């Protein structure tokens, strides 16, 4: 005989393994994994308010108003921007864009937004307001950026293009312009008459002047000319004075616009689905709480610390022995 | 392990015990069976629970957006950003890994301590009233019914009571 | 705790004691009182005041100017700077917090081991010459006056001296 | 009977609550806090050497000498720059300032800085230099930046104007110049006479030829015109060459400069008090050996690591138990 | 250390031992000598060795180049850069500085545990067939020759074998 | 007597010391140090592919063809670049180099690369292609950048110069031009005859027209003039079209280019040797596995973490005691 009592621990049918400083492949009764690695393969709205989807266009092409971009969905509010890697429809008339990157950033997120008419196309009595090109083809028929006015010569005479705007639209306004860079001396003469033209723009804080630099160029889009574009934010109540002797590509519209904090652009091919998310990735949205993840680096929102790591397994239970 | 109990002087673990992390097995004239210690098994689960929260809750999220916005004439920036993102990933990666490793070594040993403590907490209450088998069991130098066995598990063993009956059996 | 001494088999602390962190308690024929242990209450304070003087001194300061310095056309840059500062914020915040905890779980357990290692220092000197009550005390199988206690304390207890007087009262 | 000897631990009436991986709100006997979170409220000198103090002025209005700034303290050495968020007095006559931030970075801290006459207002015997403007008024009357000369027509003639300086002051010299962009052609004529004017500046390293940009703009301080200021560092022994046939806002003084390494500007509406510190914050100074702090992110000096934390309490003693 | 063994109740270590970390030293009629425990030595080796491999292997290095890159009208970027390279230096320095201090501690204690856990793996088999000297040694109440010690080392010591023979030498 | 059995731990004559959170200066038996602190002084290749040693030249000196750089090794592929802090063989003819920094970067690392002429020197039959200079003269005789054709006047007539090329080298091409900025008018005439000249360059992404700016400047290297170099990267299957009535310093050769990624320039004076490494530094290479180093901050390759630390000693053995 002899009554006994014994002290011992739990054990079970557990395969779960963890590593430690001293030992590896260690079996434990149970464990917690703190490494998020599953998305949901869906591009979703962010913190409630949807993104912006240019689809197959760029921020340049979108803003200017490339004809191929009139069918987009006007979103007064958003929290990020969806744009393919190399959009097809951007600057239909070939050229460049100044501080473009800086601009993209500004727009990544906007508490409010709304295109506005500022300088009506037909107010330009002194000059023509219906010039266009073949590289902005609207079904076999030449045209131009739906928000820009290619002011040209009228009666072998190019007066002094003077145009203003008081910004009373209740909030800051993105405004854009450009300058045509013709292929030869003769072309400059054909379109604007005067040689040695210039394009001046002015607000209370901005004074910029552009001057056509004439060089010979490959016919990108069957066009040899190029249109260098430039922009600014005109404060509430401040005014903007255009004044050019030629090559001035005017605005017809501005963009009221309010900010709540920067965001980012995500280069995706996919489209938007009806869902929610606090953190977003190219592969799909994340819903987690773990400290870390390893889905995709390019992330947008409140996300766990991305790590070059395979598994993060915390041993909660105890060493599991037969 | 580090405290000698788990996979040490107590070779294995009871699959029989199904109601806690560390408990007892008795065998008296009335029968046998398992039954885990309510307190210890709870003091531990609280701990571990608290441990996973400390490592999760203590993380600051913020709100970022990683992305390009670097013209082909701002390569050096592109690079500074890379060097930045790449320098942090490394830091966060090595920190996570080693957190786990450390936090894991300590958890397993917590469970070790916890067991050995229970063993010690019982042992020190029985004393010369029992034969310390050294395998994680005590052999009684007296008869221990159920209202008795309980007194041990519950922490209210009356050594004085069975003191004399035992020193008797103990000598001979 | 994790060595079972503090808040364990020793239920509570001694307000009475004021000259140290670890001590003793006598109840012989010359009244009662408290007395801390020099050799072990100084090993403690040293390695604990070398713990704070470690987390504090190993930090690198480096002179820096943290400020704006960006126009409204350099918003990408501002942002970059912000990602960086935010970055080092989240890192130090996390590290610091988990340092505090980790080093506290240790500090506290250190104190346990310091005590449990003293209780044993004494136990292993006495052996059968005393009843291991099981609560931090030892009962003597012989009257132990002041000059005796202070030889258990200073670590010079004479076992044989009492070996024969004690094996008496023990058996009976 | 049966004598006893017991083993125990200290205790007291403490309430210092530290935290641990496994357990929160643990009461212990003693604890150190390593989170510095207390400042002194006073903006102080930094390593003994004080900040340049700009009051309601901006770096620019300061260097150029906007009259409202003539009451600033003329320290020859400082360690950082104090400056309000949005100063009142800068370019009194509206305009812009090229590579302005770099300049502010250059000037954030100097070992030596002294103003020095190099092109005396009376040298221009061939022009009118008493020209002020109402936007730069001084006690009712028109005036102008106390450090620039505003070269204008005299006797209806603006002869080609030259001016030079061999840097012989014992150290590099900051020099500032500006060119004037008028609102309209009649203003160009009235102040300068000639047209197709140029502002040319030259050194062994720098070479610019600016061409005044006349254009209409929103009056700013009742001024359609603008002054575009630029700058350079004229090396020792190197000479600087001004030439212009109109629109040149030349400088009268240069600034000798020495740098021990740079610092930074601190936005604030406060003032220097007589106190020292190794680490300054917009809210106050810091004196601490602690590793971390939460006083304020925008620091200057040697400072503890900044964290988004409330308390960081190490445990020194043991667990306080009844 | 922290487990009271190494540099604790086993004051010093053995120069005379040269085949493993921790071991024995028998002192009977037929000679005397040292015999390190191959078992508990090859488990700790694997331990430490696997420890140092974790702090080495987990360091993701990537690939980068540092340098000027910035003009004299780019002082700011040049600085941001610096605020970064430095920022990370401060982190990697601190982390490693402590990482050592910690790992070093947990490593010296690991040893102390491995010695303690062995001294108890033995004690708890021998029980009252021997005399715990509280120095690291036991004195056998019976004659324990060579081939005896060997049945102990592989942990198969027969307690019943020397029970009465020694329970006789104990009760005098 | 009583047979005994004592238990104890290994000890030896080791002095190695390690530090713990609680105890400093602690002898152990065996210790593994993890702080790599020894190089080899030999700047070796990298990953098997060599650097691109330049010597006393600058990268500017290289590309163009400063005759003092003819001796350089034209390796078609390299991993990084070596270049003194202050070289001497850069711009013999004083001037400037636009986006030089960004450029130095582009050519830090290259997969493929080859100097391939694109516009022949003897194609300039209407112009003189030998008007070199003293500051850039080879052995007395005036000379010019071996790949840079100096176009000047011939037949006291300078007729519009044209230059066009279709990129068909399989990859992209780094082409480099420049315009001249003469000190006085009598220099311009003597050389280009025409006046109010221009230099236009063009592609699908490029479009510059430099108008030579004239002024009075300190003679550097016995010249008052200056040459302002730009550069571009012609995309596959594109065409670069020059056009100059004078001042253009045309390009004769072009550079095919393919990048796998980017590296960086090393500020050393030493010279390459026959060795190898995965991590190079100014002070030497590193063949280590340790996770840290304290060698030199300015490292290139796959490298340990640079720490401001002297020693990083891990205890592996056990506390050693007498
Ligand atoms: C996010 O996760 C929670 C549980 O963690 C879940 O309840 C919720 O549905 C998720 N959110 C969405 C919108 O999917
Ligand atoms: C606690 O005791 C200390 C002395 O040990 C005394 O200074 C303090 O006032 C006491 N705290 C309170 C509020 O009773
Ligand atoms: C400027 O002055 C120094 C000393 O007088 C002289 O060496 C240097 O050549 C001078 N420069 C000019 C332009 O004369």
């Amino acid at each position: 005989p002899g009554d006994q009592i014994c002290i011992g621990y739990h054990a079970n049918n557990s395969t779960e393994k963890v590593d430690t400083i001293l030992e590896r492949n260690v079996t434990v009764t149970h464990a917690k994994d703190i490494l998020e690695k599953t998305h949901n393969g869906k591009l979703c709205k962010l913190n409630g308010i949807p993104p912006l989807e240019l689809g197959d266009c760029s921020i340049a092409g979108w803003l200017l108003g490339n004809p191929e971009c009139d069918r987009l969905l006007s979103v007064p509010e958003w929290s990020y921007i969806m744009e393919k890697e190399n959009p097809r429809d951007g600057l239909c008339y070939p050229g460049s864009f100044n501080d473009y990157e800086e601009l993209k950033h500004l727009l990544s997120s906007v508490k409010h937004f709304e295109k506005v008419k500022i300088l009506p196309k037909d107010r330009w009595t002194q000059h023509t307001t219906t010039g266009g090109s073949r590289a902005c083809a609207v079904s076999g028929n030449p045209s131009f950026f739906r928000n820009m006015v290619w002011l040209t010569e009228k009666g072998s005479n190019y007066p002094v293009a003077k145009g203003s705007y008081n910004n009373t639209s209740g909030e800051q306004m993105l405004i854009i312009w450009g300058v045509h860079h013709p292929n030869d001396e003769t072309e400059q003469r054909t379109l604007y008459q005067n040689v040695g033209t210039y394009v001046s723009v002015g607000t209370s804080t901005l004074n910029k002047r552009s001057t056509p630099e004439i060089a010979t160029r490959p016919k990108v889009n069957g066009q040899g000319g190029r249109m260098e574009f430039s922009w600014t934010l005109l404060d509430m109540w401040d005014t903007i004075n255009f004044e050019s002797t030629g090559n001035l590509i005017a605005p017809e519209y501005g963009f009221k616009i309010s900010k709540r904090g920067s965001s980012g652009i995500m280069k995706t091919e996919g489209t938007l689905e009806n869902c929610e998310t606090k953190c977003q990735t190219p592969l799909g949205a994340i819903n987690t709480t773990l400290p870390f993840h390893n889905v995709h680096p390019l992330t947008i929102g409140e996300c766990p610390k991305y790590v070059k790591s395979e598994k993060l397994v915390l041993a909660t239970g105890l060493r599991n022995v037969p | 392990g580090l405290f000698g109990a788990i996979a040490g002087f107590i070779e294995g673990g009871w699959q029989g015990m199904v109601d806690g992390w560390y408990g007892y097995h008795h065998s008296n004239d009335q029968g046998s069976g398992y039954a885990a210690d309510k307190e210890s098994t709870q003091k531990a689960f609280d701990g571990i629970t608290n441990k996973v929260n400390s490592v999760i809750e203590k993380m600051n999220t913020q709100f970022e957006a990683v992305g390009k916005e670097f013209s082909n004439l701002e390569r050096r920036l592109e690079n500074l950003n890379k060097k930045m993102e790449d320098g942090f990933l490394d830091v966060w990666t090595y920190n996570a890994e080693l957190l786990v490793l450390m936090e894991n070594e300590h958890t397993l040993d917590f469970h070790d301590s916890n067991v050995k403590n229970l063993y010690d907490k019982v042992r020190m209450q029985l004393r010369d009233n029992v034969k310390e088998l050294g395998n994680g069991c005590f052999e009684f130098y007296h008869k221990c019914d159920d209202e008795c066995m309980n007194s041990v598990k519950n922490g209210t063993y009356d050594y004085p009571k069975y003191e004399e009956e035992s020193k008797l059996n103990r000598n001979e």
